[PDB]
C-alpha cells in the first residue's frame, strides 16, 4: 500500500519559485519493488481546464523528463531512503505566473500490494493529496 | 520349476534418512517483505497436496 504524501498550500507571487514535496512510503525492498524503480509523475490539475502532465522523475539516478510547455522553469529531485522502500520527491517552478495556479498532485504507478509494475508507468494509482499553488498579487 | 522375475515399481521402501528440501505457499509471504527464514527460496507447493492413503 503505497501512500504519497504533500506539502501544504503556498501562496506565493509573479516570479517567485515553489517547491512541492511529495514524501512517498511502503514501497518495499525487494528490486522491482522498491521506491528506485517506479517513477513519481507530476500532473497539474487547472480548475476548468483538466488535468495536465507536467513531468515525471525516476527515482534510481535522479533521471527526469519535464513537458514541453514546462522546459527550463521546472526541477525535479529525490531524496531516495536507505532501504528503497521510500523516500521524498520534489518539484520546484521557478518561474510562476498567474495562470499556474492550481493544484498539484505527484502520482506513482503500483497499483497493487503484490505486483511489479516497473514498467508499466502509467496506471496513475497512488494521487497525491494535492498541493494548492495560488500565484496572485 | 521356478525362474527369478524380478520386478520394477514394486510398493517396497526401506527406512532411510535423505535431504528434505523446502516448499512453500505463494501467498503465505508477501513478496515484498524478506524473512529469517528464506521461504523465496523454497519451491512453490502444489495447490492441491496428493495425499494417498495406504
Amino acid at each position: 500500500h503505497v501512500q504519497l504524501w504533500q506539502s501544504g498550500a503556498e501562496v506565493k507571487k509573479p516570479g517567485a519559485s515553489v517547491k512541492i514535496s511529495c514524501s512517498a512510503w511502503g514501497f518495499g525492498t525487494t528490486s522491482g519493488y522498491s521506491f528506485r524503480d517506479y517513477r513519481v509523475h507530476w500532473v497539474r490539475h487547472i480548475a476548468g481546464q483538466g488535468f495536465q502532465w507536467m513531468g515525471h522523475m525516476q527515482p534510481r539516478y535522479g533521471a527526469v523528463n519535464y513537458a514541453r510547455q514546462f522546459q527550463g522553469r521546472i526541477t525535479m529531485t529525490r531524496e531516495v531512503s536507505f532501504d528503497a522502500s521510500g523516500g521524498t520527491a520534489y518539484m520546484e517552478l521557478r518561474s510562476l505566473r498567474s495562470d499556474d495556479t492550481a493544484v498539484y498532485y505527484c502520482v506513482t504507478h503500483k497499483l497493487y500490494d503484490g505486483e511489479d509494475a516497473s514498467d508499466l508507468t502509467w496506471r496513475l494509482d497512488p494521487w497525491g493529496q494535492g498541493t494548492r499553488v495560488i500565484v496572485s498579487s | 520349476n521356478l525362474w527369478v522375475t524380478v520386478y520394477y515399481g514394486v510398493p517396497v521402501w526401506k527406512d532411510a534418512e535423505t535431504t528434505l528440501f523446502c516448499a512453500s505457499d505463494a501467498k503465505a509471504y508477501e513478496t515484498e517483505k524478506h524473512n529469517v527464514w528464506a521461504t523465496h527460496a523454497c519451491v512453490p507447493t502444489d495447490p492441491n497436496p496428493q495425499e494417498i492413503h495406504l
